[PDB]
């Protein structure tokens, strides 16, 4: 008859389907070039995780032009929007801590926060 | 019965020099 | 490397965001049209949830056989929202879009139902 029925683990299914179709660049409408290094995302994903990507790709105004302090720290950025999870160390914290004050991720921003307070 | 009009797809390409200052 | 940051709501907020996207229309670039109603959505989030429609964007370039829009219309609330609502009214049109799409999630949500 009536029912409503809940997958918890849909949410991640999808994010992993997400990333591995970065990894391999299928339906990539976005790519960035940072001095040779590539990365291809989808902007719907961009736009999820980044106000600023939002701003770029939703409102198309009122954004400043792209600025990516550096290659290994846009990186990053993109592995935590696919897989949820960054990894950070006092060698690249303050990289990753550019990237992400320039996207407006204020998780991120967090997360670098936490390592640097509890190290 | 049904209808799937899909958009054209273009690459949005973003080069950027890295501003390690 | 000497520690990991692990965001267990992240997912669950990207979801939320990808169906506020296409609930508004926005940075979609596919759209179901059957029997006169609009459904916007995204090419690589039907992927990631239909196997048909994987195949149908990684390797080709549309009539689909969509037997009636409140059956897709629930089978895009549970790509976008991880819910599925199911009544005597339209589990039958549920399964019918879940079976020509190949999610067997669905499929054997509604079998027992």
């Amino acid at each position: 008859s009536m029912a409503s029925m809940d997958f918890p683990q849909h949410s991640q299914h999808v994010l992993e389907q997400l990333n591995q179709q970065r990894q391999l660049g299928l339906l990539c409408d976005c790519t960035f070039v940072v001095d040779g290094v590539h990365f291809k995302a989808h902007k719907a994903v961009l736009a999820a995780c980044s106000e600023y990507f939002k701003m770029l790709f939703v409102d198309q105004k009122d954004v400043v032009h792209l600025d990516i302090s550096n290659a290994a720290g846009l990186g990053q950025v993109l592995e935590f929007m696919y897989t949820a999870k960054l990894s950070l160390s006092p060698e690249n914290v303050d990289d990753v801590l550019a990237v992400a004050t320039f996207l407006q991720m204020q998780d991120i921003i967090t997360a670098c926060h936490a390592l640097k307070s509890l190290a | 019965h049904a209808v799937l009009v899909l958009q054209p797809a273009v690459e949005a390409f973003f080069l950027v020099h890295a501003t390690e200052r």
